[PDB]
């Protein structure tokens, strides 16, 4: 299957994951030899300048978040990505003492996917703090239908106080689905919420069929399938 | 009652009305771009297929 979860990171990551590629097998093949490397120091300036705003930015995120587990994941991969950064300087400067440095090649490479491993992680943790957002959601929409073995007419509003959650999840998981770039995946996610949503007039009427005790179990059986559809998507979610 | 509902509605069950994942990503993006040249300048334009490249590009484009 694909490698990166997301359409988003596959269209960052890809290219510099298959360009690295590019290098090994011209090196392997000796395409490179006995030539002078044109001075880097300046691309590897840019690249230290990007690196340092995305840090920054990262740096912010981190302190103002409210996700803990964000908290504590995003820093490593900083760090990794300022020393990657390092490796990158000195294979700058050692191609700039000697232009035909074949030991620079080195960290040239580790420098390279030093970055690109980094970046990868930052984003990958942004990812799944954007996923516990979804999970939030649907986490509620379950404890909201808990709620509903304690409910005369006097006690319907209920179904009108969850409309909007209701679509919320709906929102969130197509433009989700939108972005997984594992098929099976995202057939998974659209058949659970179709079903919620299909089931939803079904549970609201099972409710009304509240005015015995079977009406009762036939409410209970479809909060029960609507909550497996739910933890079906939040599960699925995670993968 | 009708606040047991909110007590949970409160855990962001809501509209959202209204750019850090655009920012974030925004700065992935700038990283992947100095990495790209930076890695297009060190080889120097040569011995790899930029023909195919094009076309392909071409190709798409009666597509995409």
């Amino acid at each position: 299957m694909p490698v990166f979860h997301t359409r988003t990171i596959e269209s960052i990551l890809e290219p510099v994951a298959q360009q690295i590629s590019h290098l090994v097998i011209m090196h392997e093949e000796g395409e490179v030899d006995g030539k002078a490397i044109p001075d880097l120091t300046a691309p590897v300036a840019a690249v230290q300048a990007a690196v340092s705003n995305l840090v920054r930015v990262g740096k912010e995120t981190v302190q103002t978040t409210e996700d803990q587990i964000l908290k504590r994941d995003m820093p490593p991969a900083f760090i990794k990505v300022e020393n990657a950064c390092t490796k990158l300087v000195q294979a700058a400067q050692m191609l700039q003492s000697d232009p035909y440095s074949v030991p620079a090649r080195d960290y040239l490479i580790d420098g390279s996917r030093g970055i690109l491993s980094g970046t990868s992680d930052l984003l990958l943790t942004f990812d799944e703090a954007e996923v516990r957002k979804i999970i939030r959601v649907c986490k509620g929409i379950l404890e909201y239908l808990t709620v509903a073995e304690v409910v005369t007419m006097e006690d319907v509003t209920y179904t009108k106080n969850l409309g909007p959650g209701m679509t919320k999840m709906a929102k969130m998981i197509d433009e989700r689905q939108q972005e997984l770039t594992h098929q099976e995946h995202r057939v998974m996610l659209v058949n659970s919420m179709n079903t919620v949503k299909e089931l939803l007039p079904v549970l609201i009427s099972a409710m009304k069929i509240f005015v015995i005790e079977e009406a009762l179990k036939n409410r209970n059986f479809t909060v029960e399938k609507m909550s497996a559809e739910i933890n079906e998507i939040i599960r699925v979610l995670q993968l | 009652e009708e606040r047991l509902e909110s007590i949970i509605s409160g855990a962001a069950l809501m509209a959202d009305s209204s750019d850090r994942r655009e920012r974030i990503v925004a700065e992935c993006n700038a990283v992947r771009q100095a990495l790209q040249d930076l890695l297009s300048e060190y080889m120097g334009n040569a011995g790899r297929k930029e023909r195919s490249d094009a076309l392909n590009s071409a190709i798409d484009k009666m597509t995409k």
